[PDB]
């Protein structure tokens, strides 16, 4: 098992 | 057709913390297409090891394992650079395909999972209460496990602009920074979230003369 981690989806200011 | 196909529980993976992290919601009518973007947990990692789980428990080892296969030949990178988007595909005949490709390269894995697998009509109720019973440790775990990961990523980004400033960056930053770093470190070791949080704020409150280097 090679560890696998979330990705943080980026938010943009409106 | 007098019948549709629908998941009874959520399909995943195992992610950093042997935590499942759903692609496929339970209660999907199929055909169904999910897909999620991961990357790795260390600079120069070449490997990601995709483990596909079915259940409603948060540990990965407390799931049903469906199958693991590994996407290897990620060229060496930062930490979080690769974008390995894994894609769950359940076709009209109910077999799960499994997709991960590293969309910077290219480069691509795959496993099928028969439409048999998985737990039985029994197993499926016997997995239903298990979570139920179990809901409030497992949200407990689940918690635990994203706070720790969280004091990790701060951990490393900081680390990384430490390297980055060099001797630009003064003494007593770099000493308090470098004394704050050792001690969200410990933190993570432990079970408590609010210990960790607490260790993630001092951190960042020591660090500001960091990011005011660029």
């Amino acid at each position: 098992q090679s560890t696998i981690a979330l990705a943080l989806l980026p938010l943009l200011f409106t | 057709v007098l019948l549709l196909d629908v998941t009874p529980l959520s399909l995943g993976i195992e992610t950093m913390g042997g935590v499942m992290t759903t692609l496929i919601a339970k209660n999907t009518t199929i055909p169904t297409k999910h897909s999620q973007v991961f990357s790795t947990a260390e600079d120069n990692q070449s490997a990601v090891t995709i483990h596909v789980l079915q259940g409603e428990r948060k540990r990965a080892a407390d799931n049903k394992s469906l199958g693991q296969f590994n996407l290897d030949g990620i060229n060496p990178a930062p930490r979080g650079m690769p974008q390995i988007e894994v894609t769950f595909d359940i076709d009209a005949d109910g077999i799960l395909h499994v997709s991960a490709k590293d969309k910077n390269s290219g480069k691509e894995q795959k496993i099928t999972i028969k439409a048999s697998s998985g737990l039985n009509e029994d197993e499926i109720q016997k997995m239903v209460r298990d979570a139920e019973a179990n809901a409030e440790a497992d949200r407990k775990f689940e918690e635990l496990v994203q706070t720790r990961n969280q004091g990790d990523h701060l951990l490393h980004s900081t680390r990384k602009q430490v390297e980055e400033a060099g001797d630009k960056l003064p003494a007593d930053d770099k000493t308090a920074i470098e004394s704050a770093l050792t001690a969200l470190e410990t933190a993570l070791k432990g079970e408590d979230k609010a210990a960790i949080e607490a260790k993630m704020q001092e951190l960042a409150q020591v660090s500001q003369k960091l990011m005011e280097i660029a």
